[PDB]
RNA sequence: GCCCGUCGCUAGUACCGAUUGAAUGGCUUAGUGAGGCCUCAGGAUCUGGGA
RNA sequence: GGACUUUUACUUUGAAAAAAUUAGAGUGUUCAAAGCAGGCGUAUUGCUCGAAUAUAUUAGCAUGGAAUAAUAGAAUAGGACG
RNA sequence: GGAUAGUGGCCUACCAUGGUUUCAACGGGUAACGGGGAAUAAGGGUUCGAUUCCGGAGAGGGAGCCUGAGAAACGGCUACCACAUCCAAGGAAGGCAGCAGGCGCGCAAAUUACCCAAUCCUAAUUCAGGGAGGUAGUGACAAUAAAUAACGAUACAGGGCCCAUUCGGGUCUUGUAAUUGGAAUGAGUACAAUGUAAAUACCUUAACGAGGAACAAUUGGAGGGCAAGUCUGGUGCCAGCAGCCGCGGUAAUUCCAGCUCCAAUAGCGUAUAUUAAAGUUGUUGCAGUUAAAAAGCUCGUAGUUGAACUUUGGGCCCGGUUGGCCG
């Protein structure tokens, strides 16, 4: 095949995606406390059961 | 040129990495005994695994074969000692059963909670690491201490710390400092 | 706290059967300090290059100071 | 009953036969011929450090249309000349000719990766630092 | 629809190949042969035949 | 003590056998990986449990077995006992 | 016979023609020191062992030898070869695969520190010496324990539940909360004591030391395998991603980001090797009509394998080790 194709466009997309800073948000607990949060989220209180169960929903 | 220091690792990771049935099952335990790791469960499953392997082997030997009798009986009374093996079921075909949860419900972190004294496993953890609660006058700060039956009656707060006399504590005493240095002279 | 104790029949019997670093800790023997360990070793080695006394080599090297 | 000998003294034939046939194992043969140490641009070692000769623009195989940015590298312990992919968006901007780079395998057991033809290595580091850090921002390229 | 080979482009690998090509390592003919040892001598000196 | 003994394979039990590793008992290193400690009192002139066991396979040694599988035997009798 | 401490073609004389081999000699390769062992877990196996203990070998390469009970010794000598240092050019001197440290090599590996206190070794010897060895520094090689938070009040919201003719909240707590509330603790810092040869750390422990600006967890992934979005913005077969299948040519569930979510978590990715998956090396245990594979055919040596039959049946004693019913 060909070997000497342009290199002009190296990093085209990364260089032209608009920066949006990370947001400043609540500090998530680390260690045992995080395993706690997961468990009250996943089993204790429960959220929905739209037929089954969802973990990362948005506009449903 | 000196004797090697011997070590061993004390846990085992599950083969299938992403099996949600097992993953749910593991998390429930984590939040039911106040653990912080999948490893704290991985560990116990390993402890079990060998106890079972041990037992399996003995079972293949003849009823009342010398080794079977000696090491089997020994394995049982060790298990009875800490309260994983119930008294009735005491002849190894049940250790051959057993279960992860039986081992879990004997940790110090859980025994500290099981009879009052904490109310929530997480308070129970925090208490342990923070140098309160003891066995004799011997403070214990490892949540995995595995209460052995005959020390169960002795899980109480330490003679040090608040909660067991001794002293309030430097964050409270600091408040007793701002109390009479504001409202006094 | 758990330690270990000894008690001799005399002060003359400790001073002879005790390790010398211990009597130091107590105050019944001075820490006779010396040069470095590698200062000492070097001196041993420097000393190896001389056969006999030394002063015989002082005078003979003193004649070089004429030539 | 078909195959192999069964007899109690036929141990030898049974071992020999296995010996003879083990050779059809693709991995066994490579091990015993010492193919690694003999062929193969690296020693048989996990990584190899080399020097950048030219920057290539390899055109990718079908059904993919692209230009895979790469480099020609001359392994230092070797003189062996090799071509290696420079992973992630931009990164070729970090390398420059005559520069020193650290090459690794592609995780395919020899063999080329995907649509990149004839490329069996990827970079990993340049001038002592690592693409990954550079691409993010944790580190900066050294002076010269 | 599928599909075979010559011919043409780029890149890669191995092969054959004048150079009686080159290189490293292990043995080795023949020739030359250090050194200590053993041995025939020697005898500065120095004793009572010996050192 | 004398005089003579067809060859083997297999299997059994045992001896001879480094420690560390391994399997594993005992013991609350605070837990544990470890370590081989330690434990009781008159804690003022001491009492005391330990520091196991298993494995250690081919070959050589030693003992039991006599199925399975080989060897040898008397036919030009140069046979067997006395 | 000579030589040796001593057996022996060890060597020399004489004499003979033997010795090994498809049951694989001889030769080649080994990125080969052997072993105890290591990794991998149904079993059978497979891979590894420079390296804490045992044995062997070596001290840049070769050979020679002095001393001595013991060395073919190298922190001994001698020669040659390679290398290499000082010089007043006449000469002299060196051997880190000891400890540390430098160069080189490379993907690849630490202080030119303290001590004989322990463990032990040596000497004429309780004493001296010991980079043996111990101490600390460097050190995410592996291995162990396990912090990054815990508990109440209130403010609506719930689901429980008694009632429901119909307001509803009221007390058993499920908890999502943009004001709240006092508690707890070692990370660190630090008198002191302990530690130690002296130190440092650990174990102890006065004084300090947590409210979001921390004392602020990471590393990868979110189409399938494969646990987690068809969110928003970007790009437009470009840039890039993708172990494998595959995504990207304008509403991208794979790219570049934001948000959110998943998994393991003081750790997690990548590369290379091996092991399990692999009954894809198959003794256990493969496959061979058509998927890879029965020699065109028959003889045949080595090798493997090879029908049946020879003291079997009956009788009597002896003493054990478990288990039943009594104890
Ligand atoms: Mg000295
Ligand atoms: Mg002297
Ligand atoms: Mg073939
Ligand atoms: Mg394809
Ligand atoms: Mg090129
Ligand atoms: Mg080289
Ligand atoms: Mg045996
Ligand atoms: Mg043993
Ligand atoms: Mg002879
Ligand atoms: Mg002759
Ligand atoms: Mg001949
Ligand atoms: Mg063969
Ligand atoms: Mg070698
Ligand atoms: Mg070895
Ligand atoms: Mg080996
Ligand atoms: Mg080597
Ligand atoms: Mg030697
Ligand atoms: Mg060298
Ligand atoms: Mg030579
Ligand atoms: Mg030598
Ligand atoms: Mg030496
Ligand atoms: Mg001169
Ligand atoms: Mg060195
Ligand atoms: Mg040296
Ligand atoms: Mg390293
Ligand atoms: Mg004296
Ligand atoms: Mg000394
Ligand atoms: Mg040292
Ligand atoms: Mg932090
Ligand atoms: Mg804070
Ligand atoms: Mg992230
Ligand atoms: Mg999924
Ligand atoms: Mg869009
Ligand atoms: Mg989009
Ligand atoms: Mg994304
Ligand atoms: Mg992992
Ligand atoms: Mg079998
Ligand atoms: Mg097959
Ligand atoms: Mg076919
Ligand atoms: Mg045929
Ligand atoms: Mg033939
Ligand atoms: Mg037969």
């Amino acid at each position: 095949a060909k070997v000497h194709g342009s290199l002009a466009r190296a990093g085209k997309v990364k260089s032209q995606t608009p920066k949006v800073e990370k947001t400043e948000k609540p500090k998530k607990p680390k260690g045992r406390a995080y395993k706690r949060l997961l468990y009250t989220r996943r089993f204790v209180n429960v959220t929905l059961v739209n037929g089954k169960r969802r973990m990362n929903p948005g506009p449903s | 040129p000196r004797a090697p220091r011997t070590y061993s690792k004390t846990y085992s990771t599950p083969k299938r990495p992403y099996e949600s049935s097992r993953l749910d099952a593991e998390l429930k335990l984590a939040g039911e005994f106040g653990l912080k790791n999948k490893k704290e469960i991985y560990r116990i499953s390993f402890q079990l695994s060998k106890i079972r392997r041990a037992a399996r082997d003995l079972l293949t030997r003849d009823e009342k074969d010398p080794k079977r009798l000696f090491e089997g009986n020994a394995l049982i009374r060790r298990l009875v000692r800490v309260g994983v093996l119930s008294e009735d079921k005491k002849k190894l075909d049940y250790v051959l059963a057993l279960k992860v949860e039986d081992f879990l419900e004997r940790r110090l972190q859980t025994q500290v909670y099981k009879l009052g004294l904490a109310k929530s496993v997480h308070h129970a953890r925090v208490l342990i690491t923070q140098r309160h609660i003891a066995v004799g006058k011997q403070i214990v700060n490892i949540p995995s201490f595995m209460v052995r039956l005959d020390s169960e009656k002795h899980i109480d707060f330490a003679p040090t710390s608040p909660f067991g006399g001794a002293r309030p504590g430097r964050v409270a005493r600091r408040n007793a400092a701002r109390k009479a240095e504001a409202s006094g002279e | 706290s758990v330690g270990f104790g000894l008690v001799y029949n005399s002060v003359a019997e400790a001073k002879k059967f005790e390790p010398t670093y211990r009597l130091v800790r107590y105050g019944l023997a001075e820490k006779v300090e010396k040069a470095s360990r590698q200062q000492r070793k070097q001196k041993k080695n420097r000393d190896k290059k001389i056969f006999g006394t030394g002063k015989r080599l002082a005078k003979k090297v003193a004649r070089r100071n004429a030539d | 009953g078909k195959g192999k000998p069964r007899g109690l003294n036929s141990a030898r034939k049974l071992r020999v036969h296995r010996r003879n046939n083990r050779w059809a194992e693709n991995n066994y043969k490579k091990r015993l011929l010492g193919t690694a140490f003999k062929s193969s641009p690296f020693g048989g070692s996990s990584h190899a450090k080399g020097i950048v000769l030219e920057k290539l623009g390899i055109e990718s195989k079908q059904p993919n249309s692209a230009i895979r940015k790469c480099v020609r590298v001359q392994l230092i312990k070797n003189g062996k000349k090799v071509t290696a992919f420079v992973p992630n968006d931009g990164c070729l901007n970090f390398v420059d000719e005559n520069d020193e780079v650290l090459l690794a395998g592609f995780g395919r057991k020899g063999k080329a990766k995907g649509d990149i033809p004839g490329v069996r290595f990827k970079v990993v580091k340049v001038s002592g630092v690592s693409l990954l850090a550079l691409w993010k921002e944790k580190k900066e390229k050294p002076r010269s």
